[PDB]
RNA sequence: GGGUUGCGGAGGGUGGGCCUGGGAUCCCGGGGACCUGCGGCGGGUCAGGCCUUUCAGGCCGCAGGAAGAGGAACGGAGCGAGUCCCCGCGCGCGGCGCGAUUCCCUGAGCUGUGGGACGUGCACCCAGGACUCGGCUCACACAUGC
């Protein structure tokens, strides 16, 4: 029994850093959990998928932790940029065959691999009218476990996990006069109710059913595109994350057309951040832009409501992209990464003068590790 | 499109899949430019060309 | 709706294809397969049904879709692929044109 | 001046073996080059480069509303995302466009892959494997009608191979008919990774290359533009070519002058009206008869060897298949021969 | 180093690319565009170019050296000649695309003062305006 | 200098005519050096030379010169030709012992019409003769080598079916390169006509040195018109030009291999005739003079000649009956008789029935005067009963 | 099998009992290599031909 | 003056040569193997042991006509995916072998603990331009 | 049909003694050259028209059977032939100049050998 | 295809014409068409069975003909409709591009050598082969001579 509550700073217990540095730049997004919580996956520039095992939970149960270095059990090779990855909904190591995790590429098919072999047991292909390939944008699971939505164009695709081929049903969002966006961002389900919410990228949001495929409510967004949604599992609430834009928006399934409450993000370039929440409804952490892991504390008393901050800490001073925690075991997992863009500065003069500046481009310093913080009680 | 070329010493046409040739040369496009049909911009295309001599008449004749 | 029947020795097992099963094309000694053309097996078992076909004249292979509740790691070795007699085509008549 | 330094057809005319040298040089008559803009403009011949962006049913209507004609067509109906070489003739030049569709085309394309390939040996066996006769079908779904096509290949070959983007280039040189969507498609399945077609590019269509005269339209706008405001038909000259030099692998015929207004009207080509021949003409071949300053009257189909009208004196040598030229072109004069008019002249008195 | 990459700059050229500049003159632009680029009055893209030039706005035209095919930009000196407008060469595409603030290589740009940073782009004006013509 | 929109026109020179004939195909080859007689004749369409010839006739009618290999026989690689080449008919130009390599003409359909006169051509053999005893030097080898010459006896051995008869042989030349005292051993070229054996011949000469010996093994140079060094190929060829054509669809390796069958009738007098008698010869007639176009100068009486087409194909093989000075003066009369067909009964226009001649005979048979089988009827014109018999009536 | 050859200057067959040629050639075996029946590799044969450019196919006919 | 003797007397379709120490180590490697467990010495047995599938390495002679004996070898291999050297003797391969009459197609199984002789010369023919 | 001095019997004529034992006529046949593997190849010296018989006898001064004609060689000028020796024989006896007599009646006249169109 | 005889002791080999019928060198009477291509006619072992096959020579049976071989215009070209094989909008037309007038992007989704959105319009949908029928102009045609 291990109490989750936030009373002092997060601590370190071990990291990664030796791998991501083979290439000239490289950039770490993603490291969520599995649903049983025993492997994190992780997602750099180059297309690598490396499947890190959990620390051994024994010892956690200690205070004696040394520092240690996670070597990947798996590493898949990619050749097109990834878009999207998520593991499967009914992830249990007494199941060996619901063991497998997805892959969208740009060019190539969804692909599916084995957690356990390591290599492409399926692979849902998917074709436009003409007789070329389209690319999935989106990527999550059912949670009964025998369907698998994807984002396109204008329309949604469902496929199946027991015919890979090409038989899906498609769900046209875009009208003569309705229509959401363009992109679609992701998508992503509710354990309460039979139905899902998709987000666009184009200041847009709405919901439709599992099983009929019907809109109920349709929404804007904050100034540019939503990036990442999630679900409260306490009740009729989830949270949306946009890009470029520093402030945060709260939808409720009880209100009618319009945001209850706002929050304050930093997001300063078209990243895709992250923002877990915990299954208690306690804690709500995310990650900005800025260097600044910020917290969120959700009360529920029944009359007063108001996310407030619990406290701030920065892990490096790089742009954090994924924040998640760990389902059962207090643990949490952080990953940086910022691009670079070339910025020829006058070195001739700088070399002739030594002067002023005294200041070169070429020596800046940029690492992106893969840290792992404590929860007390 | 990556589909690039160098021209070659006896004169044909090499496609190459790097951006850049192992001489030093930097490699050009194989595809030529789109074509607009409303072009009210052809008379200064002469102009230029005549200025620095690189139309087909200020090069030598085909041989035929 | 048709009843098994007599059934005639089709291909060989290649390898697999992105869930199909390309096959090579066994001692018919003429015969070119139908599209979507039934395959079965030794026990007289539908499999599925023939798919793209590719190949040149003599040595040409073609590419097996699978059928409801069916395993491409199931026969993973040199097996022989039977398809019913009614679903070929003379080729005598396809180079000739008079 | 030499005589194999001559224009298109009139190279090395002495090679022509000789029958007979006794003929009236008339007056009216012009050489294929030296012509007049408005018959310079109507037959010939254009290669220009086709835009990836637009398809050719729109390039050929841009190009004959630039040009201002009436007639015009193509040589291969080209994808739209695609780039090559295009050959596009006028009113007067559009009557043997059927021979030049059905020639062979090169093609260069890139094709991409889906799963890992272990080395470039394997995917050169399995590129080299594919040449011949195949089988292919239409990449689109079609009705019974479009169900099995035939096509042969010749040459293939790639050039190379990207394992870290997972590309690579490759040159096919086949007939036309033949697909590249399908035989990408045909190679990926046969890699056991599958894949399709990223782009493709013509490099060669039947008798003309990108090495010989690669004009772009934006060229024939700017002489349209040049002839209409400076009154300059050099640089018209320069992109427009004659008809004449497409038939130029075909023997050539010479034939009289008072015979062309024959075959122009609709004769057939005897024995005293050929002039000179060329060796190594066989039974019913592709021949293309020529006036003595090297204009092209018409194609014929030959029916004699060279064997035979070396020693024949009189009979039927050639067929009209297809005219070319105007009908008032030669003066009217059929019915003054030496013995044939004294014979005709006879049983009508 | 700078002279062999100077030289190798000068080897991927365009046949129309007569108006240059020196080192330093490639420095002050580079520096400038670099300035006035954080104050977001750049123009990239011979579209809006001609789009404005057809309505009409002084400034100065950086060209690049190295852009295949010809055809590509080949109306543009001309018009900035009949509206009297100046402009620059460089034999470089992917500098003068980092300069812009991104990892493109860009070709086409155009400039516009606003703030009082013209201090050193008059100076620019009257150095371009001094260069050797073909 | 680029010369471009001058004036060209032919220059109309009155000089004479002049053809070059030296460099047309096979039969086509100094067709200008024939004496010209009339060209005065329609030709037909149905018809084409043996260079351009379609490949189904390419297959059907040529030769080909095989190099035969020392494990199968001569019927076996003759029956493995037929089975590849997808024919009916097959025949070869001599048979070969098993261990016996060399050249070998081999027809298939049309060709064999004149095998039998090919089978009795004259063969060039070298084989290698192995010896007992020592021989003192290599003098003696080659004074008994030379001493078997000119038209000799020779028995048949044991090993074909049996001694049946004593025949006589002609050999020509005979000479010896090489002997290895060492090994016993030595190589030897003779060249004779058909018929005789190198075994015995090799028995022989080992009887005469007085040592004894047998023939080690044999290769063929020369097998009539044909050598080791006119195209000469294998079967490995043979069988990958099959498949080059169903495969690749390329005839080019199939014509390279098979030779037309004219070529075997390259140093025979060949005699031009009309179009309208090629068919009347192929069903069977004798040459007349209007049929005859042009002919060659130095031809002898019962030569041996052959009948070609003015596109170059064979017709069949006659035996000359005129001279060429007596060809040139006379004006009606049999010139050659018909041996042996080359080409088809029906592959020309058939028309014979209509002339200047026959029509008018037909007229008068019509009418009542003269009689079809009876030829001493009235017969008013004397000079027609005069000039009608000189044939062979 | 004791009869070997090589190539005269002018073309023709000079047939020898030695196994090296004076000019310091090696000598080829003159007898054609066996020809089997059952023989489905002439596919090989054309391909390792056509990449090496030795087929009869690209040799002129005299 | 060796080995250009053995170039002027060679095959016309044999690219993959070796060196001079190459085919020293190669020779050396198979006099080695050539006791301990067993080599093939035949190209019917080869074509043969092929047709089922043996991993391996192929010898072939540089100096053998004509070239229609060894002509369908070296494509098995490729579709077989299996690397073969060529080398311009047979007297010395044929002495070798057996000490005796010039081999053609030799092929070579490691079975004892030889193999790190073995593995070197196979990344050296996997090298072989 | 066939007949004659046999085929079903037995006559005799000039010559007698071939199959009966002691002869009555003979005719030389050859004169010694060299011994050839244990037999003697001889030449004809003088028939004037004629070639010996398949395995014929042939006898020596004193009518003695020593061997038989095996083989038969050499040109129409030119002819020569092998003897084939019988049991309890010895080749270097006879290693002088001496001549090889036959029966008469077993020669063939070469008029009927030459080809006659 | 059939038949007879002589020569060398014995199942094996070689060879034989335009002449005959009647009477006293002569007379009388007779022999009633050819060419071409294909298949067979031989050997070996014990009155018969089995295998392979053409060097030397004619015979038999079948398929075509009564073969002296003619021709200085029987003979062409530009169009329209129907159906089939052919054409990437598969017979549902608007998911197509270029432009004045507006906006956004270094997007991490192609993407400024262009793409994303709104309003207003002009251009874009065409060709081969075979067959039946209707329908006009020309000419009906061997090609000189100064």
């Amino acid at each position: 029994a291990w109490n989750y509550s936030f009373s002092q700073l997060p601590r370190f217990l071990s990291g990664s850093w030796s791998e991501f540095s083979t290439q000239p730049e490289n950039f770490l997004k993603g490291c969520k959990w599995a649903p049983d919580g025993s492997c994190i996956l992780t997602n750099s520039a180059d297309n690598i998928l490396r499947i890190y095992n959990l620390p051994p939970e024994l010892y956690h149960e200690g205070e004696q932790v040394e520092y240690a270095e996670m070597v990947p059990v798996l590493r898949m090779v990619e050749g097109d940029t990834i878009y999207d990855y998520c593991w499967y909904s009914l992830m249990s190591s007494a199941q060996p065959d619901t063991s497998y995790v997805a892959s969208s590429s740009r060019e190539n098919p969804i692909h599916i691999w084995d957690a356990f072999t390591g290599e492409l047991r399926a692979s849902f292909r998917a074709y436009n009218h003409l007789d070329e390939l389209t690319a999935a944008h989106s990527l999550c699971f059912s949670p009964d476990g025998s369907q698998l939505f994807c984002g396109f164009n204008r329309t949604v695709r469902v496929f199946s996990t027991a015919r890979p081929g090409r038989d899906c049903e498609v769900r046209a969002t875009f009208a003569k006069k309705q229509g959401q966006s363009g992109i679609i961002s992701c998508i992503a389900f509710s354990p309460a109710q039979p139905l899902y919410a998709c987000g666009s990228y184009g200041r847009s949001l709405g919901l439709y059913a599992w099983d009929d495929g019907s809109p109920l409510a349709l929404l804007g967004g904050h100034q540019g595109g939503i990036t990442h949604l999630c679900f409260h599992p306490d009740g009729n609430r989830f949270f949306s994350g946009a890009r470029k834009d520093a402030e945060l928006l709260c939808w409720d399934l009880r209100q009618s057309g319009y945001p209850l409450w706002s929050l304050g993000r930093e997001v300063t370039t078209n990243q895709r951040i992250y923002f877990d929440l915990d299954p208690t409804g306690q804690f709500l952490v995310s990650g900005s832009t800025s260097g600044a892991v910020s917290v969120w504390d959700t009360d529920g008393p029944g009359n007063d409501g108001k996310p407030e901050p619990v406290l701030s800490f920065l892990p490096q001073k790089d742009c954090t992209n994924g924040v998640s925690l760990h389902p059962s075991l207090p643990l949490l997992a952080t990953a940086s990464g910022q691009r670079v863009f070339p910025e020829p500065t006058e070195s001739g003069d700088e070399g002739e003068e030594l002067g002023l500046p005294l200041l070169s481009t070429r020596h800046v310093h940029l690492e992106c590790r893969l840290q792992l913080w404590w929860c007390g009680g | 499109m990556f589909l690039q070329y160098y021209l070659n010493e006896q004169g044909d046409r090499v496609y190459t899949l790097k951006k850049f040739d192992p001489m030093g040369q930097q490699t050009c496009s194989a595809h030529p430019a789109r074509f607009s049909p409303d072009d009210k911009y052809s008379r200064h295309r002469i102009t230029i060309k005549k200025r620095f001599k690189v139309l087909m008449t200020q090069q030598p004749r085909p041989v035929l | 709706q048709g009843p098994p029947e007599r059934v005639v020795l089709l291909g060989e097992f290649l390898h697999p294809c992105e869930d199909d099963i390309v096959c090579k094309c066994t001692t018919d000694e003429n015969k070119v397969p139908y599209f979507n053309a039934p395959v079965y097996l030794e026990n007289k078992e539908q499999i599925g049904k023939v798919d793209e076909i590719f190949g040149q004249l003599r040595d040409f292979y073609f590419s097996v879709k699978l059928s409801e509740n069916m395993k491409a790691s199931s026969f993973k070795k040199l097996q022989k692929f039977y398809i019913d007699p009614y679903k070929l085509l003379p080729l005598q008549r396809f180079l000739p044109r008079p | 001046l030499d005589t194999s330094q001559w224009p298109l057809l009139l190279k090395n005319f002495d090679k022509l073996n000789v029958r007979t040298t006794h003929y009236t040089p008339l007056a009216c008559g012009s050489n294929p080059l030296k012509r007049e803009i408005g018959d310079y403009i109507r037959t010939g011949f254009i290669n220009l480069d086709k835009p990836s962006n637009p398809s050719s049913h729109e390039v050929v209507a841009w190009i004959r509303r630039i040009l201002r004609v009436e007639k015009t067509g193509h040589s291969g109906t080209l994808d739209p995302k695609v780039t090559g070489c295009l050959i596009v003739c006028i009113e007067r030049a559009t009557r043997l466009v059927k021979s030049q569709q059905s020639a062979g085309k090169e093609y260069v394309g890139i094709v991409r892959l889906h799963n890992a390939i272990e080395g470039g040996t394997q995917l050169s066996r399995a590129l080299e494997t594919l040449t011949g006769a195949l089988f292919q079908r239409p990449p689109l779904i079609a009705a019974v009608k479009r169900q099995l096509r035939v096509r042969t290949i010749y040459e293939s070959k790639m050039i190379e191979y990207d394992p870290e983007r997972r590309l690579g280039i490759f040159w096919v040189s086949c007939e036309a008919g033949t697909y590249i969507r399908t035989l990408c498609v045909h190679l990926g399945l046969l890699l056991g990774v599958g894949g399709q077609m990223q782009e493709l590019r013509r490099v060669r269509s039947g008798v003309m290359s990108e090495k010989d005269h690669m004009v772009t339209m934006h060229d024939v706008l700017d002489a349209q533009w040049l002839y209409d405001n400076h009154k300059d038909e050099s640089y018209l000259r320069r992109v427009v070519y004659p008809l004449e030099k497409l038939l130029t692998s075909h023997k050539r015929l010479v034939m009289k002058d008072s015979a062309v207004n024959a075959i122009c009207y609709g004769a057939k080509i005897m024995l005293p009206g050929v002039l000179r021949y060329e060796d190594g003409i066989e039974v019913n071949q592709e021949i293309v008869v020529i006036t003595t300053k090297g204009e092209a009257i018409c194609m014929a189909i030959a029916l004699m060897t060279t064997a035979v009208i070396s020693t024949c004196d009189h009979g039927i040598v050639a067929k009209i298949k297809r005219v070319i030229m105007e009908r008032d072109t030669y003066p009217r004069k059929w019915g003054l021969g030496p013995k044939a008019s004294q014979k005709k002249l006879m049983i009508k008195q | 180093s700078g002279e062999r990459t100077y030289q190798e700059l000068l080897v991927n050229q365009n046949p129309i690319a007569q108006p240059l500049a020196s080192r330093r003159l490639t420095r002050k632009l580079y520096k400038c565009i670099k300035k006035a680029v954080k104050q977001k009055q750049i123009r990239r893209g011979v579209k809006e170019v001609q789009k404005f030039v057809n309505k009409g706005e002084k400034g100065i035209m950086v060209l690049a050296g190295d852009t295949l095919p010809i055809e590509v930009y080949c109306h543009l000196p001309v018009m900035c000649e009949d509206r009297n407008l100046p402009y620059v060469y460089i034999p470089s595409k992917t500098d003068l695309g980092a300069a812009a603030g991104s990892k493109r290589p860009t070709c086409v740009i155009m400039v516009k003062p606003h703030e009082e940073y013209q201090e050193a782009y008059d100076e620019c004006l009257e150095e371009v305006q001094s260069l050797p013509l073909p």
